[PDB]
């Protein structure tokens, strides 16, 4: 019961789930730092308390209790951060919940234009997680979090953790090469040769080093592997969104003919040819290197008319045109006039010859 | 649908009855500073203790409650950072059941060249320019298309219009009209409808649900005044990619790079996508014809393709089919489609 054709709501989920995972590992990693604070924590307090109950067994005890408060609210406070970014990441996730149960509710339920306006969003989002991914970082900022930033939508797309690539990729390629990857794996040291990937002898290679063994490419090659690893971890989806949604809309609309080799203005505004996104003055280039189409349907036009010029155009609308030419003061016509838009010339009535396209 | 909810259902387990606010380390929070106010009361009674003992039932008291303290905080802690890990972990075997049987990027074929960058670079130009211009600190009149060049990036001569159109959108949406109107009666084209749109505005002269309804006329009427575009050639090409991966993954579960033409599985998307270049088929040989193999007309008011009518004649002979009344090479013409 689609409006359109926009498919069902368990597929968008489905379709971006890199934003349900780089929250979750975020949120995961919480714990587990939290974990192994109060599992070193509490031994100390222990064998602290161990103390006291032998000196019992002497006014230091006033001394005892007092570095035991000095301890505890070092733990409070540390709880205090860890409990002020937890509610932080939750919250995150919780935004993205409740915009795609927008969806939900709007195809539940003129709406066109109500639905139009959320696909608005759902490319905003997009151009933004694409744009704060590969684009040079100023000092950090980028472009894609200014547009994160003045869009009202920051919450929905992380542009840390993007940025966070962004940063190690471009100083390991650039600055000399300069390298802190070296201050990315020794905090990730525990789960990342759990995997067992060949990181840190590539690194360990290139610190020592610093011809293929001595040729340039092994710093692209690095920054490759790094970035696979990354990504692997996290869940990222190593290809732009904004690529593939490109690569098949460009081909799923490029027909059998897109690239077919004052007054004027207007006439050549008329048409209905010159508004195809995919031919239109910029993405030729990018349309000339793609398939066309596939259609077993041959959709058209209902009344067609041939006059002397070679092209078949309608019955009705060549006499809309004619009348609001007439209207407007641009042209001299006559009872039965008639104007061809392409290659502008005037035939009479009688030169029309209907068709029938089977 | 179902998903979804079986999601939000899964998911509100990290709160507390209040659905917000209340995350489950409140306990561990709360259970520490417990501990530290039983600390600082036994200390305090310690104290007291020892300063009136100056010249017993009661530190055999004492001691004992320092001891049963520190036995419930940490055992508290620990049995509550228990639950919270294993909630987490819970969590992720419903959050892995749906969103891992996709694999998104392996749909990605025919990629992308990696020399037209820039042209994909120039199209986030226009849309950003056209959809979101307004809601951007800008400033002076001209002094913000050097922000424009600094910060995103500047398109072609499509900016001045934009920058403008901004301008004027803005100006209108508080409440101050007057600059619209000098607009209108500037550009004195189509007749009606700046007439129609200078009504409206003069209505507005005189309200949440009238502004709405008079931008949008406005800038209508600018986008077909200045020549440049109503809807991004951004936004409708990811509107139909998000068409076609249903019908592409159903393509794909079948089946289990195309033939260098052609792609198959013939998507189709609704029809204000679709009414731009016409799309006919040969009747007798069922084939799209393209810019080689062009139509003709053969005299019997009917259209094929001409490959099929150079093999329905082998070089042109009289053999006349299709009303049997029809002619070879001496009255066929010509066609071309145009949507007008
Ligand atoms: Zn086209
Ligand atoms: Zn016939």
């Amino acid at each position: 019961k689609s409006i359109f054709n926009e498919p069902d709501v368990d597929f968008h989920l489905k379709l971006n789930q890199q934003l349900f995972h780089i929250p979750y590992e975020l949120l995961s990693k919480r714990i587990k730092h939290t974990q192994a604070v109060i599992n070193k924590e509490t031994k100390s307090l222990h064998e602290h308390t161990a103390a006291l109950n032998q000196i019992f067994e002497d006014e230091l005890a006033l001394a005892k209790i007092t570095e035991m408060i000095r301890k505890v609210d070092h733990i409070e406070r540390f709880l205090n951060t860890q409990i002020k970014s937890y509610c932080q990441i939750l919250n995150r996730i919780k935004k993205r919940l409740e915009f795609f149960h927008e969806l939900k509710d709007i195809k539940s339920q003129g709406t066109r234009t109500k639905l139009i306006q959320w696909y608005q969003s759902y490319t905003n989002i997009l151009i933004g997680d694409y744009l704060t991914r590969n684009n040079p970082i100023k000092y950090h900022w980028n472009s894609g979090v200014v547009f994160l930033k003045q869009s009202q939508l920051d919450d929905l797309i992380d542009y840390d953790v993007l940025l966070e690539a962004n940063r190690i990729s471009t100083s390991l390629l650039h600055e000399r090469n300069l390298l802190p990857l070296i201050s990315w794996i020794n905090e990730n040291k525990k789960t990342l040769t759990k995997k067992s990937s060949i990181l840190e002898f590539q690194a360990r290679l290139q610190e020592y080093i610093e011809l293929n063994l001595l040729d340039d490419q092994r710093w692209s090659v690095l920054n490759d592997l790094f970035l696979s690893d990354f990504y692997s971890m996290y869940g990222i989806s190593q290809n732009d969104p904004l690529l593939i949604y490109l690569s098949l809309g460009i081909s799923s609309l490029k027909t059998r003919d897109c690239l077919h080799p004052d007054l004027q203005l207007f006439t050549l505004h008329s048409l209905k040819r010159k508004n195809c996104p995919v031919c239109s003055e910029t993405f030729k280039p990018i349309t000339q290197a793609l398939p066309f189409a596939h259609h077993i349907q041959s959709q058209l036009f209902e009344n067609p008319i041939l006059l002397p010029n070679g092209n078949v155009y309608d019955s009705k609308k060549l006499k809309k045109l004619a009348k609001t030419l007439k209207k407007q003061n641009l042209i001299s016509l006559n009872p039965g006039q008639i104007m061809d838009p392409v290659d502008m010339k005037i035939f009479c009535e009688s030169d029309s010859i209907k068709m029938y396209p089977t | 649908s179902e998903l979804l909810d079986s999601f939000e259902t899964e998911f509100a387990k990290f709160y507390t009855d209040s659905n917000l606010e209340e995350t489950n380390l409140q306990k561990c929070l709360d259970h520490t500073h417990e501990f530290k106010s039983q600390l600082k009361k036994l200390k305090a009674h310690l104290n007291k203790h020892i300063q009136e003992s100056k010249p017993k039932r009661k530190r055999e008291l004492i001691i004992e409650k320092l001891s049963k303290s520190q036995r419930q905080w940490d055992h508290s802690v620990k049995k509550q950072i228990k639950y919270v890990s294993q909630q987490s972990n819970r969590f992720n075997k419903s959050t892995l059941n749906k969103l891992k049987e996709f694999d998104i990027d392996s749909v990605y074929v025919n990629k992308l060249p990696k020399e037209t960058m820039e042209n994909v670079n120039e199209a986030i130009g226009y849309h950003i320019l056209r959809y979101s211009i307004d809601n951007m600190p800008l400033g002076n009149k001209n002094e913000a298309f050097q922000y424009l060049k600094d910060v995103y990036g500047i398109t072609n001569k499509e900016s001045t219009e934009f920058i403008e159109m901004g301008q004027i959108v803005h100006d209108l949406k508080k409440g101050d009209t007057e600059s619209c109107l000098k607009w209108c009666s500037n550009e004195m084209s189509n007749h009606t409808a700046l007439s129609s749109l200078k009504f409206d505005l003069y209505t507005l002269s005189a309200v949440n649900k009238e502004l709405k309804e008079c931008t949008s006329l406005f800038i209508k009427e600018y986008c077909a005044a200045k020549h440049i575009f109503f809807d991004s050639p951004l936004f409708l090409i990811v509107l139909s990619g998000l068409i076609s991966f249903q019908f592409f993954i159903k393509y794909k579960t079948i089946r289990e790079w195309t033939t260098k033409d052609e792609l198959p599985f013939d998507v189709k998307l609704p029809d204000f996508l679709t009414h731009f270049h016409p799309i006919f088929i040969c009747p007798v040989l069922k084939e799209e014809t393209t810019t080689e193999n062009p139509p003709y007309s053969l005299a019997c008011h009917h259209i094929i393709s001409k490959k099929a009518l150079d093999r329905l004649s082998k070089n042109g002979t009289i053999t006349f089919k299709c009303c049997p009344v029809n002619t070879s090479m001496s009255s066929t013409k010509k066609v071309r489609f145009v949507m007008l």
